[PDB]
RNA sequence: AGCUAGUUGGUGGGGUAAUGGCCCACCAAGGCGACGACGGGUAGCCGGUCUGAGAGGAUGGCCGGCCACAGGGGCACUGAGACACGGGCCCCACUCCUACGGGAGGCAGCAGUUAGGAAUCUUCCGCAAUGGGCGCAAGCCUGACGGAGCGACGCCGCUUGGAGGAAGAAGCCCUUCGGGGUGUAAACUCCUGAACCCGGGACGAAACCCCCGACGAGGGGACUGACGGUACCGGGGUAAUAGCGCCGGCCAACUCCGUGCCAGCAGCCGCGGUAAUACGGAGGGCGCGAGCGUUACCCGGAUUCACUGGGCGUAAAGGGCGUGUAGGCGGCCUGGGGCGUCCCAUGUGAAAGACCACGGCUCAACCGUGGGGGAGCGUGGGAUACGCUCAGGCUAGACG
């Protein structure tokens, strides 16, 4: 437009919208779970994606992602959300981290390690 | 701190001549003059098409290996050329050189880069009068370096010093080869050194 | 590893779903969302309620299943 | 009451000290009225101390009060000094 | 500086008290363009001489009110009305902008 | 409205550059004319004049352009690329000493209207003044 | 979208160090507002910090300024100064004692407990330095401060060896069975000598005091150490912690086996439903490296809120048009004013940083010294082309 409009009303600033409710922008959250169930994907893939329903010490009801191959996780255990959507599953927007609290290291890792919080093996 | 380990191996990857063992990498040896290939299995594969990153990325580690330095000093010394006013390519390679132990190296105290670190970290080289043990000392021309005093009588010190006697020592250096003494006289330019760099490469790298 | 625990259970297709996600009454007992496997996609294979397929069930939570045999 | 202090800028165990006039109340990193000069204690420097002579004389005038390390820094470097 | 201010007599309505109107021009910070801002002011004239529609020389000054904080210097022009109309005309607008 | 006159004068030139007429009729302004006598001072144009349409003054304009060009594209060699004028009425801009900026590197110019008259970049910068933006060339 | 009734202005008084609707008595009936009031939300604010080519944008940790609040609220007193952080009173909220009548409290001081929470530190030594405050002084106080403790929390520095050493051991991996890879890497030779132990050992600290000099200037003397037997120097002296990410494209670096749209990976495209350079493993490689990756959050890339620097026939997007208010914007000539604007001088722009130079801690980080710049704002002077303004005219705009 011209600059005389802009000195009028101003630009609508970028309000930056936020990714993930973690609240306060808590770049992990722990929390505890209301169920340990699985879901479908989607349109373009399809695998039996093992979520969890989680309650937070946020106060919130969010679904949240597990990683690994072969996970340990029951229901009232204390758990640590990691945050950052998954693609596929819908609703689900947060991971939780494995190597702390009631998800311990995925046994059978040798090569990722750290991402799946797995201590090392002791070379012979 | 130091690379350390496997280092010819450096040199094959890059596919030009390192001298970085010094003799060996001399000698029909550095498997730059025996065997000529990238290292690991496919190191004899047909040649993968470099991304135009990649060339640059390669230069850089090329270059940065050769004076043998940890990345992020690297890094700091790039940032520290870029501030100062002039051409900043040459300027920062002036300035790597006038590292300590490259000093040393060059002057011929230490016949490769990580003896001549290893000679400065244990309290052999002796900055205008006092010892310094540290490989990242940066000495400003018309300086004077020698050989430690009751670390004068070391046999490796003498044999280079010998090997560093008949043939020339870098314009921008001078040295006795008797008092085990030496001096670093100019900073040192782009035409004054024979490089395998292309140091504009790693400059626009280092832009991104 | 691969951590095998599937259990190759048996059923009756109950109801046909959108996507070609067959509510299964199994020879085990519950019906649950079992959806169709990836091959059986590819060879262009069609289900009704009226077959008896096998549904490669997850002992984590018995909602969810995989038909895996033509019928 | 209008005070003619060292103040520590400087680090650990490296000190250093700005001969400064500034007020009583104030921080002893504080905003001071006016930096009149230094003196690093290491000795390290040939030029270790160093005040502005006429600035400190003018503020001495107007009523301003020596602490004691100062007075003796000022003594050394001559302002009291009378001809 | 005592700042002086150039500023018409937008109202009197009121004892010793004048309403004084400064067209400030100003930059704008970021967009170039200058703007003709106005403040309204009140000065404390002690004499009621200062008609509706006379451009003044306004002092800043040690204060007589709740915002009241100038003395008139001086009269520069009588009596241009144009620019009290407007001023007037914008307030009657005002109150046809609300609901 | 005829709404900024100088806007408008250099409309007019760069038309002209883009479908080479050799000259070319513009409403008479000193300003205008100052603007011109620097251009012409540069050698962006041949020259001008100043005549008369319809009891009306008008500054004509003597263009220039380079050599008749080689190969497609026929289009006699522009001298006046481009021209802007910056200091668009309302969107005032104002210029001083350490804010002259270098156009082109130095092979177009600016135009800055000083306290010292109608003036160009060299000579406000041996002057030391500041200005108004109105006009860049290149 | 209207708000306002001590609210706006007045006279007097009171109160105050001092103006004042600060408050009161009485009179007037205004005032502010779409140039964004009031209301809501949000929020300490800045020097700064990070980013960014810059303009900007976001941020305001420490460090310095200044405000504000010391359970919540409200108020005074005293004093030069508070409406008073470790001073008072009173109500409410809470924890402590109670012989039930009543009091005690306030760590948002250091240290720590407790809670929340992903997450944050030693119930440390010292008055030695500097500052504080009292005191004639000695001195006394000082969780200001100085330092140590803990944490790869961030940055920088250094170690985890180097010189040899096969046209190439084993180990392990592919194979087109020749061979290649790992890899000069190893082993082994030589040398060095971080760690480590012994020998010393600070600089930081010379004053305040004392005497000669008048208790001045000046001169001599003494005492003074938490850090810390630390740093550092002298001698010996051992080859003495490597990890993590990724390896389809972006993007640096590929093969084999396992697995079969399953298990899984994911930042996005997307990979996987039997030869997966995308999944699990194994080598190889690549990246950095005592760290690297994940997550949060900000800027950048987004010239994707566009002032520099975007657009609106069809992509998001011209309002249905008219009249018209504020507003914005404006023809030609001549003169004045000089508000904008420019220029020159200065005053300011505290220090720290950021920038240059130099110096110091064995380099560097860190730190010092000196310079320079600095948007902006104030004052004095000028300039008048350009906007503005006032005056006069002009007919090319407009109207008749
Ligand atoms: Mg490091
Ligand atoms: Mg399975
Ligand atoms: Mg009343
Ligand atoms: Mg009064
Ligand atoms: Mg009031
Ligand atoms: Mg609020
Ligand atoms: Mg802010
Ligand atoms: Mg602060
Ligand atoms: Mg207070
Ligand atoms: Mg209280
Ligand atoms: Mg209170
Ligand atoms: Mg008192
Ligand atoms: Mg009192
Ligand atoms: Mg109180
Ligand atoms: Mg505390
Ligand atoms: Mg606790
Ligand atoms: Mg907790
Ligand atoms: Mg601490
Ligand atoms: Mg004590
Ligand atoms: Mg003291
Ligand atoms: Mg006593
Ligand atoms: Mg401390
Ligand atoms: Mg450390
Ligand atoms: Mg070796
Ligand atoms: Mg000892
Ligand atoms: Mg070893
Ligand atoms: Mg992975
Ligand atoms: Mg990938
Ligand atoms: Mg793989
Ligand atoms: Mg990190
Ligand atoms: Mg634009
Ligand atoms: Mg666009
Ligand atoms: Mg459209
Ligand atoms: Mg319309
Ligand atoms: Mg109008
Ligand atoms: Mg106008
Ligand atoms: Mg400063
Ligand atoms: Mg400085
Ligand atoms: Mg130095
Ligand atoms: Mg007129
Ligand atoms: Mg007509």
């Amino acid at each position: 437009p011209t600059i005389n409009q802009l000195v009028r009303k101003g630009r609508e600033k970028v309000r930056k919208k936020s990714k993930v409710p973690a609240l306060k922008g808590a770049p992990f959250r722990r929390g505890v779970c209301t169920v340990v169930r699985t879901v479908t994907p989607k349109k373009p893939n399809s695998a039996l994606r093992k979520v969890a329903k989680v309650r937070l010490t946020s106060g919130y009801e969010v679904t949240a992602y597990i990683p690994g191959e072969g996970h340990n996780l029951q229901e009232h255990s204390v758990v640590l959300i990691r945050g950052g959507r998954v693609k596929d599953l819908p609703g689900v927007r947060y991971h939780i981290v494995r190597g702390v609290y009631d998800a311990a290291g995925v046994k059978d890792r040798k090569k990722s390690r750290s991402k799946y919080g797995t201590k090392k093996p002791k070379e012979a | 701190g130091r690379y350390i380990g496997p280092v010819c191996r450096l040199c094959r990857r890059e596919g030009v001549k390192l001298y970085l063992k010094g003799e060996r990498c001399y000698s029909p040896k550095c498997a730059m003059e025996r065997r000529p290939y990238p290292p690991g299995q496919h190191g004899q594969k047909r040649a993968r098409r470099p991304s135009d990153y990649a060339v640059r990325l390669r230069e850089k580690q090329k270059l940065r290996r050769i004076y043998g330095i940890s990345e992020r000093q690297f890094r700091n010394l790039f940032e520290e050329a870029s501030k100062k006013k002039g051409v900043t390519g040459s300027v920062f390679l002036g300035l790597l050189e006038s590292r300590l132990d490259n000093v040393v190296y060059r002057l011929g105290f230490a016949v490769s880069r990580r003896q001549a670190r290893q000679l400065v970290r244990h309290g052999h080289i002796t900055v205008n009068g006092r010892r310094v043990d540290l490989p990242s000392y940066r000495v400003r021309p018309g300086d004077e370096i020698a050989v430690a005093e009751k670390s004068r009588n070391l046999e490796l010190i003498r044999q280079n010093l010998e090997a560093m006697k008949g043939r020339k020592v870098g314009p921008w250096l001078s040295l006795d080869v008797e008092g085990m003494k030496g001096k670093f006289l100019r900073l040192p330019d782009r035409e004054d050194l024979a490089l395998p760099v292309n140091e504009q490469l790693v400059i626009e790298f280092y832009s991104r | 590893a691969k951590e095998k625990d599937t259990i190759r259970t048996e059923g009756v297709v109950t109801e046909a779903l959108p996507n070609a996600t067959f509510r299964v009454k199994l020879d085990s007992g519950p019906e649950i969302l079992a959806y169709i496997s990836g091959k059986m996609r590819m060879h262009y294979i069609r289900i009704l309620p009226g077959d008896r397929v096998v549904v490669e069930i997850t002992p984590y939570d018995p909602t969810r299943g995989r038909i895996v045999y033509r019928k | 009451m209008v005070k003619i202090r060292l103040a520590r800028f400087g680090s650990k165990h490296n000190p250093h000290y700005r001969i400064v006039v500034t007020d009583a109340r104030r921080k002893r990193d504080g905003k001071y009225i006016e930096k009149i000069g230094y003196y690093d204690p290491r000795k390290t420097t040939p030029d270790w101390l160093k005040v502005d002579v006429e600035r400190a004389r003018y503020w001495l005038s107007v009523g301003a009060q020596p602490t004691d390390t100062a007075r003796r820094l000022l003594r050394q470097a001559g302002v009291f000094r009378q001809e | 500086p005592k700042k002086v201010l150039t500023g018409v007599v937008v109202s009197d309505k009121m004892q010793k008290t004048v309403t004084v109107l400064v067209e400030r021009q100003f930059p704008h910070p970021l967009y170039g363009k200058v703007i003709k801002r106005s403040k309204k002011y009140l000065a404390h004239d002690p004499e009621e001489k200062y008609k509706l529609g006379d451009v003044v020389e306004i002092i800043e000054s040690r204060p007589i009110s709740k915002r009241k904080r100038f003395r008139v210097l001086r009269l520069v022009e009588s009596g241009r009305m144009d620019l009290v109309e407007k001023y007037l005309i914008r307030r009657q607008n005002y109150e046809s902008l609300s609901k | 409205m005829l709404t900024d006159p100088i806007a408008d004068m250099l409309t007019r030139i760069r038309n002209a550059t883009r479908v080479y007429k050799e000259s070319t009729d513009v409403p008479a302004s000193r300003f205008k004319e100052e603007i011109l006598r620097i251009l012409a001072r540069e050698g962006f144009i041949k020259g001008y004049e100043r005549v008369d349409v319809d009891g009306k003054p008008y500054l004509r304009v003597y263009l220039k352009y380079g050599p008749r060009r080689q190969g497609p594209d026929p289009r006699p060699e522009q001298v006046i690329h481009h021209i802007r004028r910056i200091s668009k009425p309302g969107r005032r801009v104002y210029v001083g000493v350490k804010e002259i900026p270098r156009v082109r590197r130095g092979l177009g110019i600016a135009i800055l209207s000083t306290s010292k008259g109608v003036l160009t970049d060299r000579e406000a910068r041996k002057l030391g003044v500041g200005g108004e933006l109105i006009c860049e060339v290149w």
